[PDB]
């Protein structure tokens, strides 16, 4: 309103236009893909399928834990 | 118009004093004896009997004695 | 016998660090206001710096104590006194030497008129309750338990808001002072069959059945007043309101944790009979605090009255846990300990803004802040998550492990235990939307600032520590466990 | 100084401690208080161990589970009865 | 030389030796049932 | 890629909350949508690779809470069932993100609305996903918390922040049900993880204490945690807080109170059915509850105003049939509703969202009407989800709901027998409501008001995309997915889902039942919708009743007002507890008793006692003569003459009359 135009917020207030709001988003959407880059690593380091599937499939490019827990006796 | 400080209201600062000293105006009445004797005595009462009870039915239930309590 | 220790960061030190800064401040004349918040500040931080250092350094592989060390009282070597850690008090002492730099920088703007009084105060305080949290002895543990009552008493007195503080001082001072004497006949009892007061030869001497029951009893009449415990903890909301803000954090984030302390140290492995005797008669208490005090916190007005009355609320759940006596039940009671001083203390610093500002503590002038002050908005509605036990801040850890304590105990107590997820959940959403939400009401307040960079930073390690605690409390809980476990069997042999 | 590795504990019970009357050597019955906790902790570290085996027999056989975790489910039940402090005495 | 290495090698120098600080617990102990006598004498002694 | 499905939300989320102020309204929406449906994606392809691959998925990250036995943690499940659940939430979370793009691009704080969409989606996912009950409480709470920051997202008006506030009070209700239920599983089991539980479910048969009572231990814990579902499940107990969401922006009734959040207690008791099919007991009263409750929210729904109303009191009898379903062991046919449920009640949500933008925000049906040839695609989409809700044959909804009612025809049981008998009305009675809905929107001569006419205007582009996608998936999702789900002897669940073989009725109803059963929900849906015709079009003079007979006009009010549900529990329940807490536990106690025989009391009597003693020193040297004769005689007498007096005198008596003297005038 008129006071609100002197209110610091986080998420910026109502009506808010930042004027260099494209190039900001294009910064944000980088920054998102660079944090994803370590979070798909150690998923892919983390996942455990005990089963083949049937056909091939695209986590078996990146991820080597198919068919490792067949022998459950010796799990620990 | 000046100051941070809220314009205070009488009659919501009579009713915060009124809040800060109720002890003033106890009286043993014929409802406030129900009430301490319901809520004060009986229910406390129900209350450990029950948890005991709990513990004796779990002592029954392990083939031991009762045990002692308090 | 010295036990003198080999590890250069000992516990003599730490207690020594706000000694010295009181002593210096004790010589330096109030016109040099600069020089004395900055000393005060610095002494506090280095002895936060050297806690740090005393949990790195710790084993958590061992049911003894350590860092043992003795301190000798007299030639004839009669009397000779102990102090020592373990996983049960050192996060303790590390949230008081957390707590006080935190004190001196929600008074910084006033300090041209608080003093280095102020100061003198919080570090004696400071000195004091790391003392009683370090002490392998009954009688020292008493003698540094009433010593924090003076200062306590000139904090309330001096720096509160208002009048009403008279009062409120006056009740804190007697209250505990009874407490305090009761335990004092126990200590002497213990001595006449004993000999001693140290902690390590009562933890290997036994107790009669019946001399176990007195002894308890004596016990518990200190204790229940310092949890507090229903119908004593009527001087906890008059003392933690009047008092100024950094006494309010100071009461409720370490003082009232004595209590349970002292039930955790003494008690429960002292009189393993007695503690099992009295295991209902403990949880119809605490039940009923949770339940009484919740309702009468839900009708509340004042917001300081609102945040201590919760403070009843979680301090009777701890004691459902430490007397449930196995590893979820003790474990959690101490975190939840941990997590209350943490957000307890955070609440108060966030009514503490509100008040520096406002001067009232009624709801009904606040409403519609969020438009305002949203910096404080969020961090408050953070905070008052935390003390609903939402999953993911640290109090639900403690929480959730004090439940499944009791449930494997008594599933009666466990179930009217878990009652206070609904009225906890009820008092905080409505207090928070009373103040946050709504329209602003201008003829009441019209002038607003929101957080300074000084407030801002002293949340920050609040909602980092809940957040830590939250998502992997195992830092915690792996330096705890072999304590607990012993704590656990004391008494048994099979 | 603690050397490196991990902690070094005796595998027995202390030589000392009389079941009939412990508080008569109170060194001996610290002692045996701190091996029962550590024995105890042994129990709850097997029942831990036979636990991830039922975990991974469940996930690997799926519905047939029922017949191929039989004895391990058995393992891990039995191990679970009186481990730790729970709501098993002895 | 690598931070952690060093680092591992300075908290184990900060911490006691568990060996020691268990035995000074025993002595402790042993001295103390064994001394618990003492004192007690002095408080039979008549006055007359 | 399966750690990415859950934590983009939060991600964007994160960037929309913490840096909404360098991104305004346009990248907020930009950045949450994208990141939402790029989850989207990842979980389609999920559902290639573990369902129709044949390959779950365990992720394990770290220990949460590792105390003794007590082992919950961050760990992570992916099999049939997660799969298909995150679908659904994926899917349509990124089309209700797309939608209010549009929907509150003149609202002045969407950034805050869009990171509170995410954190919600972000929860749910934790929900669907979590390989233990710790995790999956975790997330229970935080889509509690999300729809509450949500419905009172209008944070000025009063409205919302009292239901905001009643919707999470019911749902820690549930939440403390659902507690004690994992209470229970750990005590039983020493474990909180899925997998264990659900390998040693069959075991256990011992008794247990519960409240000075004995009972199974297994049927204790599914009880409680049934409980926990009935909560957010908006079930006969705890059913009061749906409609009451309503207050929230419309995407979020789509999205929390309609699609995901709503369906979490069918979720729950679909994913521990290895644990409920040894609790019989547990599934007759869910069967019961299930059943009432479609009941209940079906009567009510009819004589509703307000669209959202209508279209929340339809989402809670649709969530009792899948109770039910999920109570006669039928746990594929629940789900599988579900995921039908999800495409035309987030249809038919969204349209009426439409409706509403288009009208000026007018809700009332009664100022409607006439509407059919000014939004044609949005009444075209409301038809497409009414038709499929009904159960119009060959349509999403008829592959699911009647295959629910033929399997309770079979369940040959008194709760399977009652659930048969309400689920056949309530179709009558969601027929009647869909119509009349659709009638009095759009069909009847116009009662609206002119100046809402002229301000018409039909669905912006990012509004019509997901109305379209969901009018697809209430066309073709239920043929479509109805062999992989509930085709017989279908393997598409694996391990997922349990149904002991003594429970396996599925053949018995296709084939053993008498060809009418099958016809009686196309026979009631057209009865229907016949009498909502002749209601809302032939019917000049059926509402004079209600203004001239006392006793249809309370009826005419107990089903607008809900059965007085909620009059009844804030009469009797809350405000009792609000009276408690200041006249007995703060005035008759804390403020009373405990004053007066403490502080207070103290106090009075000891300052009395000191002026009494004070006015003994009463300055007369007299006096001070007096008192030290006195105690020479007494010392005399008590200390040398107490020789024959103890054959009159005893030592209680003395004493006795001495304090009674402090009670003289
Ligand atoms: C046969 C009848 C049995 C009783 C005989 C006494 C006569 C009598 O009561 O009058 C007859 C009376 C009525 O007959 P009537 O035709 O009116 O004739 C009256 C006479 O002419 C007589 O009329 P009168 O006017 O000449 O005499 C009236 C009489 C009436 O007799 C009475 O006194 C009875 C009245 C007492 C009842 C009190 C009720 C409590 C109400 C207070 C409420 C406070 C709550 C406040 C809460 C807060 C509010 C907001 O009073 C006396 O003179 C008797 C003196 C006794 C004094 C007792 C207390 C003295 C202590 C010092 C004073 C108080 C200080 C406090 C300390 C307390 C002591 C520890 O009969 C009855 O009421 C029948 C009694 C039935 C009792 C049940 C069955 C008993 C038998 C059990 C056998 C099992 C074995
Ligand atoms: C971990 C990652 C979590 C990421 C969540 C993003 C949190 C969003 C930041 C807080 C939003 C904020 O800044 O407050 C707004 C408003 O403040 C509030 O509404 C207070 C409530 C804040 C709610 C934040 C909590 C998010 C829920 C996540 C819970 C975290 C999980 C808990 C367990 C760890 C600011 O006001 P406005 O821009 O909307 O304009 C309105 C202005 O007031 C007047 O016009
Ligand atoms: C004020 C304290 C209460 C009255 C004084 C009193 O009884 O003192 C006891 C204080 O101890 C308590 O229990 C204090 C009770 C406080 C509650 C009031 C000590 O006596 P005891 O009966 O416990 O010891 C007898 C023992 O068998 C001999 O060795
Ligand atoms: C030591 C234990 C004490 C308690 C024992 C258990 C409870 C027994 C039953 C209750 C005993 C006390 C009964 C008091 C009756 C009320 C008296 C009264 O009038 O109340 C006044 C306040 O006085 C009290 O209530 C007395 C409080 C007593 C509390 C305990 C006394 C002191 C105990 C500690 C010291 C002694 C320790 C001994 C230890 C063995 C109110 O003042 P007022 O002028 O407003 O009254 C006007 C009147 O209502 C008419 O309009
Ligand atoms: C199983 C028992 C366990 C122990 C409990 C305590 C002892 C038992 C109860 C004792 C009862 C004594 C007799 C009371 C009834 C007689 C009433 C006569 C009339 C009356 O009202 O007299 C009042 C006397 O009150 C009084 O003298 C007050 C009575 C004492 C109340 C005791 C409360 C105990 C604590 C409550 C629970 C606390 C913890 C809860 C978690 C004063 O009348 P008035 O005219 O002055 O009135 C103000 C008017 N202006
Ligand atoms: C202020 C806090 C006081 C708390 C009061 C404790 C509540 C329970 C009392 C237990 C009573 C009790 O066991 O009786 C005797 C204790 O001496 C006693 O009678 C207790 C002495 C303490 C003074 C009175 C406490 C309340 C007055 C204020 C021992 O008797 P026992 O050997 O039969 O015990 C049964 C063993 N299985
Ligand atoms: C509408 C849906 C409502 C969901 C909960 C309603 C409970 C109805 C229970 C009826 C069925 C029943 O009696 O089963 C009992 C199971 O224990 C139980 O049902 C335990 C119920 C306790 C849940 C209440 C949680 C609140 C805290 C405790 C309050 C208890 C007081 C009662 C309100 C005994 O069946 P069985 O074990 O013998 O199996 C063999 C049966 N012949
Ligand atoms: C299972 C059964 C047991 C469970 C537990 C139940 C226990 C019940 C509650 C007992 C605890 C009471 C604690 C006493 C604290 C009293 C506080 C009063 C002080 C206060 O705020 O007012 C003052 C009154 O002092 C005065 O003038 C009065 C003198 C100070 C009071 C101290 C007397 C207490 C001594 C011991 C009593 C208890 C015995 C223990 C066995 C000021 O008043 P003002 O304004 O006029 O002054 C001039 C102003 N500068
Ligand atoms: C210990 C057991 C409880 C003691 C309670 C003492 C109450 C004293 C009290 O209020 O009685 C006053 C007399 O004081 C006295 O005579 C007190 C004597 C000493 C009591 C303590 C020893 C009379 O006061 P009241 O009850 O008539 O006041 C109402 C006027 N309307
Ligand atoms: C379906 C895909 C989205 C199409 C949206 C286009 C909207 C349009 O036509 O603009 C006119 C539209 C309004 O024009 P009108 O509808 O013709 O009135 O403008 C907007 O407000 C929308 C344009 C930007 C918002 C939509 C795109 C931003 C979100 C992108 C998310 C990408 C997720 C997928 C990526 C991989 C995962
Ligand atoms: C308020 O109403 C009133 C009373 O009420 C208190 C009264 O009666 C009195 C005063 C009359 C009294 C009490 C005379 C009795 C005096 C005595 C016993 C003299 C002894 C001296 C003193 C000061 C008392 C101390 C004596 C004690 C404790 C006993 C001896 C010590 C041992 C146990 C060894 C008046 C005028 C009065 O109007």
């Amino acid at each position: 309103g008129d006071f609100r135009a002197k209110v610091w917020s986080m998420t910026g207030g109502p009506n808010c236009r930042p004027k260099h709001w494209r190039r900001n988003t294009a910064i944000a959407m980088f920054g998102v893909f660079l944090v994803c880059i370590p979070i798909a690593k150690l998923s892919a380091k983390l996942e455990q399928r005990p089963h083949m599937p049937v056909r091939p499939i695209p986590s078996q490019i990146w991820c080597k834990n198919f068919g490792t827990k067949d022998d459950y006796e010796k799990e620990h | 118009g000046g100051g941070m400080e809220t314009n205070k209201n009488k009659f919501i600062e009579d009713w915060g004093s009124a809040r800060e000293n109720l002890e003033h105006n106890f009286r043993w009445t014929r409802r406030n004896f129900a009430l301490i004797g319901i809520f004060g005595i009986a229910l406390p009462i129900i209350v450990y009997k029950g948890i005991v009870k709990d513990f004796h039915m779990q002592d029954e239930d392990a083939g031991r004695p009762h045990r002692k309590f308090l | 016998l010295e036990h003198f220790c080999e590890c250069y960061f000992n516990l003599s030190g730490l207690i020594l660090c706000p000694v010295l800064g009181s002593i210096i401040l004790l010589f330096i004349p109030n016109s040099r206001i600069r020089l004395i918040r900055l000393i005060g500040l610095c002494a506090s931080l280095i002895t936060f710096l050297y806690s740090l250092v005393l949990w790195i350094q710790f084993d958590s592989s061992t049911a003894k104590f350590q860092f043992v060390e003795s301190l000798r009282w007299l030639p004839y070597e009669n009397i000779n006194f102990y102090l020592g850690i373990d996983g049960i008090s050192l996060f303790f002492v590390i949230l008081t030497t957390f707590l006080i730099p935190i004190c001196i920088l929600v008074g910084w703007s006033g300090m041209r008129s608080y003093g280095k009084e102020y100061i003198i105060a919080f570090l004696i305080c400071e000195f004091l309750m790391i003392a009683v949290f370090c002490m392998l002895d009954l009688l020292l543990f008493y003698v540094f338990f009433e010593s924090v009552l003076i200062p306590m008493f000139i904090i309330i007195g001096v720096w509160g808001s208002r009048q009403r503080k008279i009062k409120a001082a006056y009740q804190f001072f007697l209250y505990t002072l009874l407490g305090s004497l009761f335990m004092l006949l126990a200590i002497l009892l213990i001595l006449f069959q004993t000999g001693t007061t140290d902690l390590q030869i009562l933890l290997t001497t036994e107790f009669s059945e019946r001399r176990q029951i007195f002894l308890w009893i004596a016990f518990f009449a200190s204790f229940a007043v310092k949890v507090p415990m229903v119908p004593v903890h009527i001087w906890l909301p008059e003392a933690h309101v009047e008092a100024p803000t950094a006494g309010s954090v100071i009461l409720a984030g370490i003082l009232l944790k004595f209590g349970t302390y002292g039930f955790l140290r003494f008690s429960i492995p002292m009189f393993p009979e007695a503690t099992l005797c009295f295991t209902p008669f403990i949880y119809t208490l605490s039940a009923i605090a949770i339940i009484y005090t919740s309702l009468t916190t839900l009708r509340q007005i004042d917001l300081k009255k609102i945040i201590a009355y919760s403070s009843v609320a979680h301090m009777n759940l701890v004691t459902i846990g430490m007397f449930s006596l196995n590893i979820q039940g003790i474990g959690g009671s101490i975190l939840l300990m941990l997590s209350h001083g943490l957000v307890s203390s955070a609440l108060f610093l966030c009514v503490g803004v509100l008040y520096d500002r406002h001067k009232t503590r009624l709801v009904r002038y606040y409403g519609g802040l969020v438009s305002t002050m949203p910096n404080f908005s969020t961090i408050f509605f953070f905070f008052t998550l935390a003390n609903m036990s939402l999953p993911g801040t640290s109090s639900f850890i403690g929480e959730f492990l004090i439940l499944v304590g009791a449930f494997q105990r008594n599933s009666l107590v466990a179930t009217l235990a878990a009652l206070g997820m609904i009225l906890g959940a009820a008092y905080s959403l409505w207090l928070y939307n009373r103040v946050v939400s709504g329209n602003l009401k201008p003829d009441f307040l019209h002038k607003f600032s929101d957080l300074n960079g000084r407030e801002v930073f002293i949340f920050i390690p609040f909602l980092v520590g809940l957040v830590w605690m939250g998502v992997y409390p195992k830092v915690f809980l792996d330096c705890m466990h072999t304590s607990v476990s012993n704590l656990v069997q004391h008494g048994k042999f099979h | 100084g603690r050397k490196k590795g991990l902690p070094e504990f005796e595998e027995s019970a202390p030589d000392g401690f009389d079941p009939e009357n412990p508080y008569k050597d109170p060194v001996a019955m610290v002692e045996m208080r701190e091996h029962i906790v550590r024995e105890k902790w042994i129990q709850i570290e097997k029942a831990k161990i036979l636990r991830e085996k039922v975990k991974w027999c469940y996930r690997v056989e799926g519905v047939n589970h029922y017949q191929k975790c039989r004895h391990l489910v058995q393992q891990y039940l039995d191990s679970t009865r009186g481990v730790g402090w729970g709501k098993d005495h002895r | 030389g690598f931070i952690m290495e060093f680092a591992e090698n300075l908290v184990l120098r900060l911490m006691e030796n568990p060996e020691e600080r268990d035995r000074k617990a025993r002595e402790h102990i042993y001295e103390m049932h064994e001394r618990c006598k003492k004192i007690k004498e002095m408080w039979a002694l008549p006055i007359r | 890629m399966y750690l990415l499905i859950v934590f983009l939300p939060l991600l964007g989320s994160s960037v929309a909350g913490f840096f909404g102020r360098f991104l305004g309204s346009e990248g907020s929406a930009i950045m949450t949508t994208t990141c939402v449906s790029f989850s989207s994606i990842l979980s389609l392809i999920a559902f290639y690779e573990v369902a129709l691959g044949a390959s779950a998925c365990y992720l394990r990250i770290a220990p949460w809470i590792s105390s003794e036995m007590f082992d919950a943690s961050w760990g992570f499940l992916f099999d049939s069932l997660t799969v298909v659940m995150l679908i659904v939430v994926t899917f349509i979370s990124s089309l209700v993100h797309l939608y209010s793009i549009s929907y509150m691009s003149e609202d002045p704080h969407s950034p805050r609305f869009m990171c509170y969409l995410s954190i919600f989606t972000f929860f749910m996912l934790m929900l669907v996903t979590g390989d233990n009950f710790l995790q999956l409480f975790l997330g229970w709470e935080g889509v509690g918390l999300a729809s509450y920051l949500l419905i009172h997202f209008w944070f000025t008006r009063l409205q919302a922040d009292k239901a905001a506030i009643k919707a999470m009070l019911v749902n820690r209700v549930g939440d403390f049900g659902l507690a004690l239920g994992i209470l229970g599983c750990f005590t039983l089991f020493q474990t909180v993880d899925f997998s264990t539980i659900f390998a040693c479910a069959s075991v256990p048969r011992n008794s247990w204490i519960f409240c000075n009572m004995r009972l199974n231990a297994i049927s204790l814990i599914c009880i409680l945690l049934f409980i926990g579902a009935v909560g957010k499940s908006a079930q006969i107990g705890l059913h009061t807080w749906l409609p009451d969401a309503m207050e929230g922006p419309t995407p979020v009734s789509a999205l929390i109170h309609a699609a995901t959040m709503v369906t979490a207690g069918v979720f729950m008791i679909a994913r521990c059915s290895p644990l409920f099919e040894y609790s019989p007991t547990a599934l007759i009263v869910i069967t019961f509850a299930g059943a009432m409750t479609s009941f209940l929210a079906a009567t009510t729904g009819i004589l509703q105003n307000d669209l959202k109303r209508v279209i929340a009191y339809s989402t809670c009898s649709q969530l009792g049939y899948m109770i039910f379903a999920c109570g006669i062991s039928n746990y594929s046919v629940s789900v599988f509703h579900l995921m039908n449920h999800a495409f035309f009640k987030a249809l038919l949500f969204l349209s009426a969202g439409s409706v509403i933008h288009a009208m000026s925000d007018e809700q009332d049906m009664r100022k409607m009407g006439g509407l059919a040839s000014s939004f044609p695609l949005t009444y075209a989409m409301m038809l497409i989800g009414s038709l499929s809700l009904i159960g119009f044959p060959f349509l999403t909804g008829f592959y699911s709901k009647d295959v629910i009612l033929e399997l309770a025809y079979t369940k040959y049981t008194i709760s399977g027998n009652f659930a048969f008998w309400l689920g056949s009305v309530s179709v009558l009675f969601t027929s009647y409501y869909s119509f009349r809905l659709l009638f009095l929107t759009f069909l009847v001569p116009t009662n609206s008001f002119g100046r809402d006419i002229s301000r018409c205007h039909d669905a912006p582009i990012p509004m019509a995309i997901p109305l379209i996608l969901l009018a697809l998936g209430s066309l073709f999702v239920g043929y479509l997915a109805k062999d992989m789900m509930i085709g017989l002897g279908t393997n598409f669940w694996a391990n997922s889902l349990l149904v002991l073989p003594k429970n396996e009725i599925l053949a018995e109803s296709e084939f053993a039942a008498p060809t009418i059963i099958k016809l009686i929900p196309i026979l009631f849906s057209t009865l229907g919708a016949f009498v909502a015709y002749n209601v809302n079009l032939v019917a000049d003079q059926f509402q004079r009743a209600f203004q001239t007979s006392t006793f249809c006009n309370r009826l005419y009010s107990f089903f607008n007002k809900r059965w007085f549900f909620d009059q009844v529990l804030n009469d009797f329940l809350v405000r009792s507890f609000l009276r408690f807490g200041y006249e007995v536990s703060f005035e008759a106690l804390d403020k009373g008793a405990i004053e007066i025989l403490g502080p207070y009391g103290i106090s009075y009597t000891f300052r009395r006692l000191a002026e009494r003693i004070s006015q003994l020193q009463s300055g007369f040297v007299y006096h001070y003569a007096f008192a030290m004769l006195l105690g020479l005689t007494l010392f005399v007498t008590f200390f040398c003459m107490w020789d024959s007096l103890s054959s009159w005198v005893d030592n209680r008596l003395s004493f006795i009359l001495i304090v009674s003297s402090f009670y003289t005038k």
